[PDB]
């Protein structure tokens, strides 16, 4: 072989994206709890005062 | 009756009530329930506000105590006598309330319930109560104030 491989050099843009669909999904997912637990926090501040 | 004590060791500690057709217990107050019909119930937790509650058998859901949000300025009563309601807090004559008055409820002079006490503070003239409460919007609440210990 006149080239040399790397890690990402297999990696197809399909692959890529559904890589970038699965980390995207699961970090939206947990972010999306994150903010639920802060904003249902903040309602129970506001009923105490 | 109305008001259940909860024991330990042969000894009260707490007191459950039944509201509205929730049995309310406090969550710092481990034991069993001074009944034989409330006491099969599994309680959820609200340890947000250091409750525990369940429903109600269907044979008890009408005798049980009804609660207002309404808490005008002037006087409430509670198996202790009277309780003092002014500038937004329960307040009783030091020395009158103390540990083990976990659970008792604070009623109007319509004997609904208004509060739920579970501790208080001990000011320069009346004990400060740690109650359970309903905004003026209805919603629960945690009534504390600052230094407030678990009775």
């Amino acid at each position: 072989a006149q080239h040399t491989e790397s890690f990402t050099s297999a990696i197809s843009a399909t692959a890529w994206s559904w890589i970038k669909v699965l980390v995207g999904g699961t970090s939206a997912f947990i972010v999306l709890g994150l903010i639920a637990t802060a904003v249902v926090a903040l309602v129970l501040f506001f009923h105490r005062h | 009756d109305k008001t259940f004590p909860i024991m330990l060791n042969g000894q009260v500690n707490g007191y459950a009530c039944v509201v509205g057709g929730r049995v309310f217990k406090p969550l710092h107050v481990e034991g069993r329930i001074d009944n034989e019909q409330l006491a099969a119930i599994k309680l959820k937790k609200a340890s947000i506000y250091d409750l525990e509650y369940g429903d109600v058998p269907q044979c008890m859901k009408s005798d049980t105590l009804q609660y207002t949000s309404d808490k005008p300025p002037g006087f409430y009563n509670w198996h202790h006598g009277a309780v003092q309601y002014e500038n937004n807090r329960f307040t009783v004559p030091r020395g009158v309330g103390g540990k083990g008055d976990s659970g008792r409820p604070i009623l109007d002079n319509k004997g609904r319930v208004v509060a739920i006490v579970l501790g208080g503070v001990n000011e320069g003239s009346r004990t400060a109560l740690s109650v359970v409460t309903w905004n003026q919007k209805g919603v629960t609440v945690k009534d504390t104030p600052e230094g407030s210990e678990p009775w």
